RNA sequence: UUGGCACCUCGAUGUCGGCUCAUCGCAUCCUGGGGCUGUAGUCGGUCCCAAGGGUUGGGCUGUUCGCCCAUUAAAGCGGUA
RNA sequence: UAUACGUUAAGUGGAAAAGGAUGUGGAGUUGCUUAGACAACCAGGAUGUUGGCUUAGAAGCAGCCACCAUUUAAAGAGUGC
């Protein structure tokens, strides 16, 4: 459950996930990676689920290199409450994702193993994905 | 039917008793017959084949000891490697390689002494032995 | 309080251990059943069976199960009792190590000085039984005009044994349960010093003024640096000796 | 491709080098009996190998019996062969040749005699 | 049966087919028998 | 369901529970027909098709709900201000 | 009830996802392949060896490690029961 240690503002606007990514569109730390085909917010619980999934499938395998970090916080008012009276309290932390963006990489491991692990992770994630490799 | 049995120890029941209680033959007379033939190093785990015709006509054949047995007697050790190629813990001599080769030449397929030696060398790799 | 507690703890464990010890029976039963897995119906209650001394045992069965299932269950129970006994024996080892540690500790505290008590307190706070830098050894005169150093503290004794001497030097301590550790710098002097070290050993021991205390002298090269101060020894000889006076200084 | 070319090449080579060869089936027998045959011909110094019918034919022309399962036994032999055959009797001893003279079944039997 | 939308083969002997426009799985092992619905 | 928004209704839309009267859906409680089973049998579990019919009487509580007694093939979940 | 070219066959059109699938159409890349491929049928599918460790027992297949050599056309110190 990743966390930014320190932040300026505990409360931010949400934002808009228009367009494609700026960077991180291609694997370069590792060999076999995964990228997105949509745009969405992703949570520390999602990423750690995917991470531990692939690492359990691999059991010693090489290196991973996540390519993101949930910097963004997201609020949520308490339950059964009218509107207004200030912005809701923070709940967790979020990473924002554009399409064309690489999320997880892999090295030290064969292609079939990598593809299967990333499949497993994709099923923990909400969005549509693609298997990718380095050029 | 194969049985891995020390020479002088025949009728240590619990392994061998079942080995022929399905056949229903005399376990213990057969065992002392086995000792009588295998008046050998007690502890030498002989491979003995047995063949029983349906009328209880049992005939059994003692054979050369295993490669692991001969190599553990050579190195004077108790066990092969628990993790060979991560921890080699045993070693014997090329002369002993020749010796066990020339011993079990009759049984193997390899007409070549050196090819039989290669077979034993693969065995040594499997059980964590190096050669000198 | 802690040592007494640990002693009573292992008493609890021991008197509890005497009620789940049915391992070997199940082992032998599984052996016999696997040996006799051809005479046996599925649905039977008993089995007149011979041991491989040729007694004849009547093992009970589950009349619903197969002999395979039953024998495997016996192996399972053997496995389980084996596991629990291993657990209890480990706890025993832990508690006894602790008790011996505290017994040596109380010996030291009996034969203590404040300078070592200040170190013992920190040792125990480090052990986290409690809560809240080169001076190590103390010596006096010895035979052959020699100097024999010692430490009533376990930590200082270890510091001297390791960092203040070589491997071929000689360590002199008790040949018995509990006592201090002491030696001269490269202790290779005469039998005069060899017998003089025995007096210093018998003075600071589990039984001071005990006139039958044997001292063990061994090369430091065989001093085992394996809780703390669990130091075994080899390359050792032993000599019966006794306590002495302040002339031991 | 060129590998198969090399293969048919050396087959024709050993063929033209030999002057006794036998052509048999290997079907209906275990690897144990097979290796028994192999060992007795090893000590006989009689070579014995296993090839495919197509490339075998290409080597010969570089005939009718060449179909079906086919192994070959070079003596630069038939005795041991027919002995094994009388022993096991799940075989075909279909053909032979000597000095390039195609030998009949009865003729290879006679050499076995 | 094992009715489910995530229909797959399980063992190598499991054989996917289509029937009446529906997807189904065949195997001698009836526990591997599946269908979408 | 608890709720959020305030769109009709404040020149009046009566609001819990119960009685009578039923009616509809099926994500079926029983009955019917099947697959699988860690389905021996008897009983079961789970899933699938099926809404034709049926789906108890009492004690306590205003109660709904719930607990309890005794039965039943079963004592279904909900919508209809 | 037009013209020409194609697509779909679900009544999609005429309601919706994750995910799943020898659905079909179009492009494209690539391995093998009449010196004979894929499937099918016939036969073989072995030896040190039951690889060794662990295990009461682990003998290709509880698990750890290794996974070599021989007959070899080939047989894994072993794909699944």
């Amino acid at each position: 459950m990743l966390l930014p240690k320190r932040v300026k503002y505990r409360r931010e606007h949400r934002g808009k996930m228009r367009g494609r990514a700026k960077g991180g569109t291609e694997v370069h730390f590792g060999e076999f990676g995964i990228q997105a085909l949509e745009a969405s917010w992703i949570t520390n619980r999602q990423i750690e689920a995917a991470r531990i999934a692939m690492t359990r499938y691999m059991k010693r395998g090489g290196k991973v290199w996540i390519k993101i970090f949930p910097s963004k916080p997201y609020t949520a008012k308490p339950l059964e409450v009218r509107m207004g009276s200030g912005k809701g309290a923070p709940e967790g932390w979020v990473a924002v994702v554009k399409p064309g963006k690489v999320l997880f990489e892999i090295s030290g491991v064969s292609e079939e193993v990598a593809r299967e692990a990333l499949r497993l992770a994709s099923h923990k994630l909400p969005i549509k994905t693609k298997f990718v490799k380095r050029e | 039917v194969k049985l891995q049995i020390p020479a002088g120890k025949a009728n240590p029941a619990p392994p061998v008793g079942p080995a022929l209680g399905q056949a229903g033959v005399n376990i213990m007379g057969f065992c002392k017959e086995f000792n009588a033939r295998t008046a050998d190093q007690a502890g030498l785990i002989i491979p003995v084949e047995i063949s029983v015709y349906e009328d209880r006509s049992f005939t059994f054949i003692t054979k050369t000891p295993p490669a692991a047995v001969l190599l553990k007697k050579a190195a004077g050790i108790e066990s092969g490697s628990g993790e060979p190629n991560r921890n080699k813990v045993a070693t014997v001599k090329r002369d002993k390689v020749r010796e066990i080769a020339e011993t079990k030449m009759p049984d193997l397929n390899a007409a070549d002494v050196e090819a039989a030696m290669r077979m034993v060398e693969g065995t040594a790799r499997s059980m964590g032995i190096v050669i000198e | 309080n802690e040592r007494k507690k640990n002693a009573n703890k292992i008493k609890k464990l021991e008197k509890t251990l005497e009620y789940s010890e049915n391992a070997k029976e199940f082992q032998l039963y599984g052996e016999l059943l696997t040996a006799n897995l051809y005479m046996l119906k599925k649905g039977d209650k008993q089995a007149e069976v011979i041991n491989y001394e040729s007694p004849t045992i009547t093992i009970p069965l589950n009349p619903n199960k197969t002999p395979s299932e039953n024998a495997q269950a016996y192996f399972t129970k053997y496995q389980k009792a084996k596991n629990s006994v291993a657990v209890v024996e480990e706890q025993i080892r832990l508690a006894q190590e602790e008790i011996e540690y505290f017994d040596q500790l109380i010996q030291q505290l009996s034969s203590a000085s404040p300078r070592d008590i200040s170190e013992i307190r920190e040792e125990l706070v480090e052990g986290k039984y409690l809560r809240p830098h080169n001076p190590v050894l103390e010596t006096y005169e010895s035979t052959s005009g020699l100097t024999i150093l010692v430490g009533k503290n376990n930590r200082q004794n270890e510091y001297l044994t390791t960092r203040v001497a070589a491997r071929d030097d000689i360590w002199l301590h008790t040949k018995d349960i509990p006592g201090s550790h002491v030696v001269i710098r490269s202790s290779e002097p005469d039998e005069q010093t060899i017998m003089e070290a025995a007096t210093i050993a018998a003075y600071f021991s589990k039984a001071k003024d005990s006139s039958s205390v044997p001292v063990d002298y061994t090369k430091i090269r065989h001093v085992k640096k394996p809780k703390p101060g669990f130091v075994t020894y080899d390359s050792q000889h032993t000599v019966f000796v006794t306590p002495d006076a302040d002339t031991v200084i | 491709i060129e590998t198969k070319k090399v293969v048919v090449e050396e087959i024709a080579s050993k063929l033209k080098e030999s002057k006794s060869t036998i052509i048999v089936d290997y079907r209906g027998l275990n690897v144990s009996e097979v290796t028994e045959l192999r060992k007795q011909l090893r000590e006989a110094n009689v070579e014995f190998k296993v090839y495919k019918n197509t490339m075998t034919r290409r080597a010969v022309e570089q005939n009718d019996f060449l179909t079906g399962p086919n192994a070959i036994a070079f003596s630069t032999p038939a005795k041991v062969l027919n002995d094994f055959a009388k022993n096991h009797e799940a075989l075909e001893i279909k053909a032979g040749v000597i000095e390039g003279k195609v030998s009949t079944v009865e003729e290879v039997k006679a050499l076995a005699e | 049966m094992k009715v489910r939308p995530s229909v797959k083969p399980i063992c190598e002997k499991c054989k996917v087919i289509r029937r009446k426009g529906k997807v189904m799985v065949i195997c001698e092992n009836p526990k591997h028998k599946q269908k979408q619905g």
